[PDB]
């Protein structure tokens, strides 16, 4: 019934949340790595102007 | 309401106010509330994913141009 | 009011809001399909709830009579 | 994303509703069995009273 | 072997006898259809008999345990 | 006559067999309900033993 | 077998001999036997109906000719 | 099961028998009436020869 339905919904919503969190952690990590490269490469361009 | 988020938050309040008034057990309400909050957090995450995905692709192009 | 009337009113609100927002019609058509499914589900859930409750009362009764 | 979430919800509720249509028939049968049993047990208790 | 083998042998006898008799083929085709129905019925009757017997044993058991 | 008798027998056994295919499914369900009940009643009798 | 009647009567004997040997209750056997006998009487009646129906039609014609 | 099937068969075979008996009684009566007419009409033809 509706109780078992709520338990099932909880399970699915919670699994979805776990997956979204993992994906978000990886994306933040990807972004951090890419921004490091951006800062390194910008600094090299600035040095070439001097 | 300003946004879908505010509308959903309002619609949830109305629903909680209704269930409480018809008299739903504390446990069922407490279950529904944590569900609601996970759904709110999930939509926030879905949005941030969309935004971080676009930003990542722009950084890939930026980095190739700066190299 | 009842659960069903509140959920129809909220559906009516949400649907209007999204139309004002310019929401793509494929998403709106999907939401409309989901709304129908949820209304249908409520009728079926109530049938099941009532039959389930009677079944359990009869099992109890028959355990007392045997 | 939110699109894919909606497609999945549609499938799940569609499947659940078909399970409930089948379960209605099962429960109707459960009731016929139970009422038949009730009548038999009542008759036997009435016999012991004499 | 058994009930089923005896009934197949009797069907085989009857069918031969009627063929020697010149029996019209529409009647023979009907008898053949009936034979198939009766063989099918036996398999279904045995399923039902076995399930029925187990159901009644379980009802008894559950009345003792409750 | 004997022809008409045979046509009627065909119809009756055809109908009866379809009832038995349906009854098989009902009885399968009856068994699942019964075994579930058995398990519950056994567990409760085991609890009273302590 | 001489005839269908004799074949059916033989096939019935075989079946009764089988059920008795596998051990079927007296009541079930007594039920099956009265069924058998009604089926034998029924086929006899079906035949007589066919014969009386043809004879009746020949008498209708005979009577019209004699009038 | 097969017991209830035998009861049902008995009912049908017995009803069939009752119907066949009624039909046979009426046919015998029809034949008796027609033979009376045959004997009357034959006798009148014989009288016309004398
Ligand atoms: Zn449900
Ligand atoms: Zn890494
Ligand atoms: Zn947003
Ligand atoms: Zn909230
Ligand atoms: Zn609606
Ligand atoms: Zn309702
Ligand atoms: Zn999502
Ligand atoms: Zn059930
Ligand atoms: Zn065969
Ligand atoms: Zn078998
Ligand atoms: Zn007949
Ligand atoms: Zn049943
Ligand atoms: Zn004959
Ligand atoms: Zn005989
Ligand atoms: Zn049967
Ligand atoms: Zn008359």
């Amino acid at each position: 019934g509706t109780y078992e339905d709520l338990v099932q919904a909880q399970k699915e919503i919670t699994a979805h949340n776990m997956q979204l969190r993992e994906q978000t952690k990886q994306l933040e990590h990807d972004m951090a790595e890419l921004r490091d490269q951006s800062q390194l490469l910008l600094k090299a361009r600035c040095e070439e102007l001097k | 309401a300003a946004s879908i988020e505010q509308l959903l938050e309002r619609q949830w309040s109305e629903g909680q106010q209704f269930l409480l008034e018809q008299g739903t057990p504390s446990d069922i309400l407490g279950m529904l509330k944590s569900l609601h909050q996970l759904q709110v957090e999930n939509r926030r995450l879905e949005e941030q994913i969309k935004n971080l995905t676009a930003k990542k692709e722009r950084l890939q192009l930026l980095n190739a141009q700066l190299s």
